[PDB]
């Protein structure tokens, strides 16, 4: 019969969750954030679509800290995303308590994994409204991760997501092909500034504002931290020269 | 309700015209056992507050995950954290003062004493002090423990009010806390001669100096000392 897409947790005759699917489209409604794997770090930016001059500028951050190693920044509904920060902060405390060492970035990738595919388990909940993209550096290298409503994520070389994930995964794809050798945390910021622009197409009607993160193990000491001021100009300049 | 195992001895500062200098031993006793050496019991917070600690060990390690945890949170979709919303010293201390008090409310107190220094955003220096009663209180200088009726009187002969601080140098205010240390290692059968000392100056910035030692001490008169009455030899 029908009807299956109007309870979260039903299975429908061709074994899908419709309410996750439905999930899905609130993100690719969303403004388009990405994330690059270097050599040594991970890099996120995220467009933030200008709505009116009255946004004080620089003022409403998207990217979001956990513990003091890793980023997360999401497309979609904001707050799912902030709803699932919250968790990754409490989960990354937790485990920092128990075990003293901070959280390894696989580890933590479970931890939003499991509790997002909860919200896919019962019909008293609603999925999440956001894909997720963060990593960061930990006792083993350089770790970037992307996770869907349906809870589903893997480790990536470089992810996109929102309206223009098309334009930034090809993107992002060219740029795997051209560096086997990898990229450097420098150039990888430009690169993401470069790619927002880019896919910026898909949305050309609204002025934006660019925001930039990254943790590397040479440039942050592998600390997540937020670029600003002549780094993040310098690589403004670097994406408005390539736009032309 | 407890009892403390391993301990801190005495931790003692004052405030100069410029800042705030805390010091404390090196210390980890186990009753009259000297068991543990190279404990630091004075904790950075940030670059412009140090807290030092005496008491139980073991919840001196757990208010230093506390502190640490604060810095984090504090940290967390805050863009102005190294600046106008970074951590001030005063608010490390009230959030220390109502632990310590909500625990000894619950009749489990962390079994510690504590002095908090450090220079507010305003340049305004800051030293308060509480301990496992939940119990405060501020003033030109402060100690725990021995070091409350041992370094207090010799700090308070340099700076015995309020109008005091300004007229008084880091050289010469760090001059007596090391002085003090001395005293109380002559005296408190707790103590040890390595120690840590940490200087909080609105203009210099946190100082912290490992590994000091009590040095120039006066030990030769005790060759002439015999017997415990009529003795002669």
């Amino acid at each position: 019969g029908t009807g299956y897409d109007l309870s979260n947790s039903v299975f429908s005759p061709d074994g899908r969750n419709f309410q996750v699917e439905y999930a899905v489209k609130a993100v690719e409604n969303g403004t388009t954030s990405i994330g690059i794997k270097c050599n040594d770090g991970v890099v996120f930016a995220v467009e933030k679509l200008i709505t009116s001059k009255l946004l004080v500028p620089q003022k409403n951050v998207k990217i979001q800290v956990v513990d003091r190693h890793i980023g997360c920044v999401y497309s979609g509904l904001i707050p799912d995303g902030r709803h699932l920060v919250n968790r990754g902060r409490e989960e990354a405390a937790s485990f920092k308590k128990l075990y003293k060492t901070p959280i390894p970035i696989p580890a933590f990738a479970d931890r939003l994994g499991q509790y997002v595919q909860a919200h896919t388990l019962y019909n008293s909940v609603r999925p999440f409204g956001v894909s997720t993209i963060f990593g960061g550096v930990d006792k083993n290298g350089a770790h970037l991760y992307m996770l869907e409503p349906s809870g589903s994520y893997w480790g990536y070389k470089g992810a996109a997501t929102g309206k223009g994930r098309q334009s930034a995964k090809a993107e992002l794809e060219k740029l795997v092909d051209h560096h086997p050798e990898g990229l450097s945390a420098r150039e990888a910021v430009k690169q993401a500034a470069k790619i927002i622009y880019l896919a910026h197409e898909d949305n050309k009607e609204k002025d934006f504002e660019l925001e930039i993160s990254w943790c590397s193990l040479s440039e942050t000491n592998g600390l997540h931290k937020f670029v600003k001021g002549d780094l993040l100009q310098e690589a403004i300049d670097f994406a408005q020269k390539e736009i032309n | 309700t407890q009892q403390p195992i391993v301990t801190g001895t005495s931790v003692i500062s004052m405030k100069y015209d410029n800042g705030v200098i805390i010091a404390a031993d090196n210390l980890g006793s186990y009753g009259s056992l000297l068991r543990f050496n190279g404990v630091e019991r004075l904790i950075p917070v940030g670059d412009n507050t140090v807290v030092g600690i005496s008491g139980d060990i073991s919840d001196m390690q757990h208010i230093e995950r506390l502190l640490k945890d604060l810095v984090t949170e504090n940290a967390y979709d805050n863009p102005l954290a190294d600046a106008e919303e970074a951590l001030e010293p005063s608010y490390i201390f009230e959030y220390l003062a109502t632990v310590m008090y909500q625990r000894r409310s619950k009749m489990n107190p962390l079994w510690n004493a504590i002095i908090v220094a450090g220079v507010q955003s305003n340049g305004d220096q800051f030293l308060r002090y509480v301990n496992l009663l939940g119990v405060t209180y501020s003033s030109p200088t402060l100690a725990t423990g021995f070091g409350a009726h041992m370094a207090n009187p010799l700090l308070r002969k340099v700076v015995d009010r309020e109008s005091d601080i300004p007229k008084t140098t880091v050289q010469v205010a760090e001059e007596a806390i090391v002085n003090a240390m001395r005293v109380l290692y002559y005296r408190d059968a707790r103590s040890s001669r390595n120690f840590s000392l940490a200087i909080i100056d609105k203009n210099t910035g946190l100082t912290f100096k490992k590994n000091l030692q009590v040095e120039n001490m006066k030990w030769d008169f005790a060759k002439d000392i015999k017997g415990y009455g009529t003795q002669k030899i």
